[PDB]
């Protein structure tokens, strides 16, 4: 199998830039250039994120959306900007609008279809598919409405294959914005019904890691970013690299998800950080595991704690004796047996890949579908409960195009959501 | 007369291929192909053949076929050297993956390939005048080793109604990379296959891992580790049938003589001396002591022991120089400081076979040479332990529909879970019948 | 003793004579009886035979009755196989062309109520 | 007027060669044939031969092959000799009624063609063996026949009445029995002749450790010859067949006489003989040297009879006799004279040459018919007894055709016999 | 009369290989070659074990069967294997089995013809007929099962012509093998029914004999088998050779057996096992018979004493004289007259023949009608009816084509003569 991907929204499409240049420096490409890189590994399962065309050079199986120019020419002009096949970048001109209902309907479908078409022939075009990854913010417009869209549009096209999302929930200190949770809320909805499985990262952690264990003054959009970038690393690297087995995506689907609900793990790394402050290395294994099970060591806020965990599993980066993993972990359920869910057996499995990341000799990142995660939406809900309350900031959506009460049938999902994971602390 | 080696699944394929290769090293194969040993293939007469079908004027091809939903696995076989030794036709891959459920490979995935596989099985069956059954290795837990095998297994009962099925099955040990749905597959599979089998050496590999830290010594044990291990155990019940001697013949006989009751009974082996070049040098070991220490919890092949459960079909398998005068007043005396343990009414077994042949091991390997092995093929109440060990894992998760779902899409029903479930009801329950008596 | 014995016979080569010594003082056509023998036989035989005649055919059917015992075996749960595996395609186009029948009304709901942009200022 | 022999049976045929041949060395028959009132056995062929009137009959061949291999292999007409494929297998169920009835029509035939040239043919001298195979069945079944096409003429049987130890068999009283209820209308006078007596005297006088089946018969043969011979050479006491029973039996039954021959005794021998013309006679009323394994002196006498043989001028036997009687156990049974018919025969008493028996210068016979002969009757009847008080053997029989009610009403007629003798016997 | 011979089996075609080649060796056969022995007798009745044929060569009357070739090149690539006529070879190709069903049903009369017509001929041959003898296991299966088979089709194609078997009865000490007693049982009842005799050599004796009495450590196949080929030797002896009196087989039936159920004679033989000291020949003739009389020197386990003897008969062997003999047997009736029938006289017959056999100046073998030999059945049907018990390893038969309740009135056959053969101590 192979998976392409779809990049969506000012964030959606930072995201992945900084993304893609840390995986491309993995495996190692220039701007275009072929492989550069003593290590052999590398090319075994580069077929999954990368199409190679002419010459020994190499481009991504990338496409790029945005309801407005601007933030694509950040890429071109930026990192790795030379890299992407030029019709694989899908410009809106128009304007965002960054409220859902433009993206999803009217700035939205105005696009749709030439985003929709080219992932056709990139997909169409590989081998034999996987599933779609994509990446975006789930608050504001085009990327949170565009976005939730083409999915709901790739499904359809593809329904046999499955699906990921990278979703940036987003929070309040930290772009401010009058209407997030509208959005937020609106996608949450949209999510639940059609993807398999959605990271949920979140800006509240993401900001607050940053914050009170990373020094960091005022956390930049950058330096922050950083995090999530070295997240999708590990989270990808078993699909990613060895041949220490294989990764369906769908596999780690049908393993991860026990209920069709499609259950977003909170993710989690292990190192974090620094420019002007890393230097340890020393990061052992022990010191490394119970920093992984930490509370803000997650990408979402949330302490499990308030939650049991329905199905974990992490992934380890460097030469490192399992001697010593397999045994540390069977130590995190048990000096912490009780917080993981009683009834899903070997509900923790864990895999060990030698090849660091970006600096860092030893390194581990998490998944994590917790009940706990509520917490996130229990959150928004009541962000939005607020206030659609006095049904506020609506008028926008009101116009748009929108009916009154799928802002309800959608708050009435979440909110129901949020209590079959309550439901399952049984 | 001839056998058939159906290997499916990514387990069933890496046994597979690395037993095969222990197959090649005792018959003198180097991969190329001829062994030049007297003749066969100028006019196939030799007693080696039983396995093999001998081609155009050199190489020796295996009656084989490898069938896996995935490439990678089988595409292993057709680059390492033995990508020398077989027809590329015996290897059959398949596109989209088996994706770790039962679902897959036996409605939804499976359904593709079964057709094209079948075939080429025949194929080989085809030339080999009075074809005596298959040998079908596959993981007893996760994708096309549960999903397809079962479909490969109804399909084959019915193309070849006669013709008798032995599976090895690989039986998943919680630490030795399993996956949360297992229990789930093993239990559908095992279901709706053990209608359609003979008879089934299962093998878990906790004792197999096991082992490995314990006599070979090795902090990590690796895949291709625990193979050369099981693929041991595979010559040795194989073998018996593939080359010869007035010594001992076939499990065709050894069947009638393990599994007295329609339900497949479980055979549990138990190889003899494994021990670790590094002391390649410290053996000959007590013709006794091989026997002696083969009667051990310790040194199984199941989890679980015989000792709290009644036996009802013991049955040695030796290998290399050993004369019946030994093993046969060390047999009394693997009798007196013993649990002995034989159920109500099957005698007080021990049909036994030497095979004089040099139990040859890898040469890469950890294993070292060996001046003769034991291999014990007893079927116990005892296995039945194994049975509810996964069927616990079962239960608790149904219990919650666990994973359910992503099988009622791909096409299941919920009755299949509910009544196969019900059905090891009955295998645990006919077990610990059957079992210790008044 | 005191005997006489009054003489009988002369021959070219013997004599014969009494010495007394103290006073004095079909048909068959009855060979039914052996026809008989083998009307018992001839039947005690023919009924080993006609006891025998029937230790046969029972072997050519009790071998025969697991050709049949067996052939009806791919009868049932060797065709159960095609439609179980028929009750599959049976039981996904139903959830596969219905996780499309409703990934596709919000197609209707998303087009003929954004064709509500007819509002407008 | 003329005499016929038939053989049936091994035994019968084994006694009838070996007797057939101290025939011909009494009358001087080279094999060939040519010797050059005897005629009384033999008729005489084309122009040299001399061929007795005899028939051979046996269901196997071996036995008949022997006679037609051996030296006397030029006596006969191969057509007196009747072989006949598969044998009786011991059993009366066998001869009288299975293979007997195949080969009985073939037999038959001969018979006839023999006394049919023979002008005044006066009975038959049947010899069988009185257990065993064909020698009681056949016997039998040729015994009905023959007291059908030839009503007249008697028959005198020459049976040999099984012992223990000169090899019988296990189902052996069964057949004696069977036959000899089933023969015993037919037959008009027996002579029973029991092996071990015959056996007996053999270790006795004539002192082998072995006997030997032929070792046997040469004596038999001699008996044989004597009992004959009066009918052979000429000269009464007995010179037609119907003169037999006139003298040796009183009661339809058949009556079974006991003979006693006079001098065995083996050359190592042959030169201190000369034996007392009183002791022949005097040793020859001995249990120790008699014929049937019984004793006379412990049952009455119903007509004594002596044969003599060779160079005897009565004025011995005759007060000699006498002597006979006063140091004796006499024992005449209430209404029987005193008998003794005897017959002095001139004829030297000519025995085999690669013999054991020597040249005699004269010899005894002595037929008396005694209610001691019943001793051998219940001595077999009760073998037969407790093997039929289980049916032991039966099957072997009613399998081959024969009927329950057979056995069962022919040993309720031994019972009769055995009742018979001993009540005619002593009295008030 | 001639006699035939059917050897069919793995046990059955060595047990006849051995016999063959010391017989031949009596009468003196090269491997065709035709006769070289300066004693002159041998050829007498020849007839009744060979059918001469092209040249002054010999060729056995002899019929091979087996449903699977091996054992039969054991028997061309072997001893005497250039002796027999290729056409009396009939091997089976397919699958022996060894569980009677296979052997009387489905594998079996899949062959059953071709033996069955070669008999045919050889039979209808030879110029006129005693009856058939046949040499197999009573346990496994081809020859335990196709065999009896054969008798089963022999009577009625020769029903006036009678029966001889020599049947291995087997054990659980030599030869395990979990079905035994199946075969076995089932195989009792088939003679039972249709021979006139058979001898009962069993091998819990054939291997105790080998072992407490004549060193042999751990007991070959061959080295063993070895005592039936001796036992064959002299209980043919008399039907094979004298003019000392004939043997129509029947003439040896109908007196050895009072009670149409086929009694069984188990053997005995007199000297044994080895090249050593009773090869020193001081076997002198009472030392002899109170050694065939012995226990431990009868070919079934079963000691005469728990069983009087209904009619037993000796062979003899060798220049010694009957002076002797005559009169060691007619004390064998009295310091052991109380064990044997009180009701059948002359029960005991014995025959002296003057040919040695293999070795050995003197030498006799026994034949044993007794009562005590139930006690051999009373054995199997136990060892039989504690499997049929829990229906036992029986699914083997059930599905080859029988019915459940063949097991049962086949049981109740055997455990009827158990009670006739008791029911004759009366
Ligand atoms: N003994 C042994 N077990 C293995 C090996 N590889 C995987 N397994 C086990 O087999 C079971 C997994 O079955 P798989 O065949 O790998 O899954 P599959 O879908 O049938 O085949 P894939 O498509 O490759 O997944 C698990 O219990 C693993 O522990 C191996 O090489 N040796
Ligand atoms: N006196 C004497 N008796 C014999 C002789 N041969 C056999 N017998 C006896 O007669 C009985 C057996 O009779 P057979 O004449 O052999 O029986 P058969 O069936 O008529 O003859 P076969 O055709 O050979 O079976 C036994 O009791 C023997 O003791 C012999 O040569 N002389
Ligand atoms: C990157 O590719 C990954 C792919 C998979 C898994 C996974 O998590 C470690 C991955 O890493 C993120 C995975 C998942 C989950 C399980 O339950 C926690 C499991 O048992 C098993 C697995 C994976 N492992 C195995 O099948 C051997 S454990 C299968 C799919
Ligand atoms: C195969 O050749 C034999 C054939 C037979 C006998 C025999 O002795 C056992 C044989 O030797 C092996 C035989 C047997 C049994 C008797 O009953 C014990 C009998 O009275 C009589 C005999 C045999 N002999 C005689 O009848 C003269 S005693 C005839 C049948
Ligand atoms: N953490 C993360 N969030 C971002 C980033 N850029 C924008 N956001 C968040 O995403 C949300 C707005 O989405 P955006 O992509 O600007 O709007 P769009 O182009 O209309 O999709 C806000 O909550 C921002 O905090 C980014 O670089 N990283
Ligand atoms: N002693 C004797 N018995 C044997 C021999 N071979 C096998 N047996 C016995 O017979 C049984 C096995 O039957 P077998 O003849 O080998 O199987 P078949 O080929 O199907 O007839 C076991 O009880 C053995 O003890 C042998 O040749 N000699």
């Amino acid at each position: 199998r192979e998976i392409v991907h779809i990049q969506a929204g000012q964030c959606g499409n930072q995201i992945g830039a900084k993304f893609w240049e840390v995986i491309s420096d993995e495996h190692g490409i220039d701007p275009t250039g072929s492989y550069h890189g003593d290590s052999d590994l590398q090319l075994e399962r580069i077929n999954v994120y990368y199409n190679e065309a002419t010459g020994n050079k190499y481009v991504p199986r990338a496409i790029l959306v945005d309801l407005e120019p601007g933030t694509m020419d950040s890429v071109r002009s930026g990192p790795f900007g030379q890299i992407f096949r030029p019709d694989n970048f899908v410009f809106g001109q128009s304007g965002a609008g960054n409220n859902w209902a433009k993206g999803h309907y009217t700035e939205g479908a105005e696009l749709v279809d030439s985003v929709l078409d080219v992932v056709r022939k990139e997909s169409e075009s590989c081998d034999c598919l996987q599933g779609f990854q994509l990446t975006h913010s789930l608050g504001g417009g085009t990327g949170s409405g565009m976005g939730t869209l083409l999915i709901s549009k790739i499904r359809e096209e593809y329904p046999d294959r499955i699906m990921n999302t990278f979703s940036v929930m987003p929070s309040p200190k930290v772009s401010d914005t009058v209407v997030e949770p509208y959005n937020a809320t609106l996608s949450v909805h949209q999510l639940v019904e059609n993807t398999d499985e959605t990271y949920s990262i979140d800006n509240e952690a993401l900001y607050d890691i940053c914050f009170r264990t990373l020094k960091l003054t005022t956390p930049t959009y950058g330096d922050l970013n950083h995090l999530v970038s070295a997240t999708m690393s590990g989270v990808t690297t078993c699909l990613r690299f060895p041949g220490q087995l294989n990764a369906d995506l769908r596999k780690l689907a049908v393993n991860m998800v026990p209920f069709p609900r499609l259950h977003f793990f909170m993710p989690g790394f292990a190192p974090l950080t620094s420019r002007g402050s890393q230097q340890y290395r020393a990061l052992t294994v022990p010191e490394l595991t119970q920093q992984m099970f930490d509370s803000k060591n997650m990408m979402a806020a949330c302490d499990p704690r308030h939650g049991r965990y329905l199905t974990v599993a992490a992934v380890f980066r460097g030469r490192m004796s399992m001697k010593e993993v397999d045994e540390q972990m069977l130590n995190v359920q048990n000096k912490n047996s009780s917080y993981f869910v009683e009834w899903i057996p070997n509900n923790v499995k864990t895999a060990v890949c030698d090849i660091p990341p970006r600096g860092l000799k030893m390194s581990a990142t998490f998944i994590g579908n917790s009940t706990a995660i509520q917490e996130l939406f229990k959150r928004i809900s009541e962000q939005f409960t607020a206030m659609f309350r006095r049904k506020a900031f609506l008028h926008w959506y009101t116009g748009e195009g929108m009916d009154e009460m799928e802002f309800t049938e959608a708050e009435s999902n979440m909110n129901d959501l949020v209590s079959e994971y309550q439901q399952y602390q049984d | 007369r001839e056998c058939i080696s159906i290997h499916v699944g990514q387990a069933g394929v890496q046994i597979g291929n690395a037993c095969w290769e222990l197959y090649c090293l005792e018959h003198g194969i180097q991969p190329d192909g001829q062994m030049p040993s007297d003749k066969t293939i100028g006019g196939g007469d030799d007693s080696f053949n039983t396995f093999f079908s001998e081609t155009g004027a050199g190489k020796h091809v295996p009656r084989a076929v490898f069938v896996d939903l995935e490439p990678t696995v089988i595409d292993e076989v057709r680059t390492g050297t033995y990508r020398q030794l077989f027809h590329p036709e015996q290897l059959i891959s398949g596109k989209e993956d088996a994706a770790n459920n039962y679902a897959r490979g036996h409605y939804t995935i499976g359904k593709e390939i079964i057709d094209l596989v079948l075939d080429r099985v025949r194929k080989l069956a085809d030339q080999c005048t009075g074809l005596q059954g298959f040998l079908v290795f596959h993981s007893f837990g996760g994708g096309t080793g549960s999903g397809f095998t079962s479909l490969l297994m109804e399909r084959l009962s019915v193309d070849y109604g006669k013709k008798s099925k032995l599976e090895f099955s690989i039986y998943p040990a919680p630490q030795v990379s399993t996956a949360v749905v297992e229990p789930y597959n093993s239990i559908l599979t095992t279901h709706t296959t053990l209608e359609h089998s003979d008879c089934a050496f299962m093998v878990d590999n906790e004792a197999i891992y096991d082992i490995c830290r314990r006599n070979l010594d090795i902090e990590r044990p690796t895949y291709t580790n625990l193979n050369r291990l099981m693929s041991q155990i595979v010559s040795s019940i194989t073998a018996s049938l593939r080359f010869d001697g007035a010594l001992n013949v076939d499990l065709t006989e050894f069947q009638t003589n393990l599994v007295p009751y329609p339900r497949i009974h479980f055979p549990l082996a138990t190889y003899a001396p494994v021990i670790s070049a590094e002391k390649a040098y410290h053996e000959q070991l007590s013709v006794a002591e091989i026997t002696n220490a083969c009667f051990e919890p310790a040194n199984q092949m199941v989890k679980c022991d015989p000792r709290h459960g009644k036996y009802m079909a013991c049955c040695l398998l030796y290998r290399g120089d050993v004369v019946p005068k030994d093993v046969n007043a060390a047999i009394a005396t693997i009798k007196t400081k013993r649990t002995i343990q034989f159920v109500d009414w099957c005698p007080t077994g021990f049909k036994v076979g030497i095979n004089y042949q040099p139990p040859t091991v890898v040469p890469g390997g950890d294993l070292a040479k060996v001046q003769r092995a034991v291999c014990m093929l007893s079927n116990t109440t005892a296995v039945a332990e194994a049975w509810a060990r996964l069927d616990h894992k079962f239960d608790l998760m149904y219990a919650k529909r666990a994973f359910v779902h992503w099988y009622v899409g791909e096409g299941m029903e919920e009755g299949e879970f509910s009544e196969a479930r019900e059905d090891m009801a009955a295998l645990e329950k006919d077990y610990e019948e059957v079992g210790a008596d008044s | 003793a005191d005997m006489e014995v009054i003489e009988l016979n002369k021959c070219t080569s013997g004599q014969s004579f009494e010495v007394i010594l103290k006073p004095p003082s079909s048909l068959e056509e009855i060979q039914k009886k052996l026809e008989a023998a083998e009307e018992r036989r001839k039947y005690q035989e023919a009924e080993l035979l006609k006891h025998l005649a029937e230790k046969r055919e029972h072997e050519r059917e009790v071998i025969q009755k697991a050709i049949e015992e067996n052939n009806n075996f791919i009868k049932m749960a060797k065709e159960k196989l095609a439609q179980k595996m028929e009750s599959n395609k049976e039981n996904r186009e139903a959830h596969l062309a219905a996780m499309l029948e409703r990934l596709q009304e919000k197609d209707k709901h998303a087009e003929e109520v954004r064709k509500n942009k007819e509002l407008k200022e």
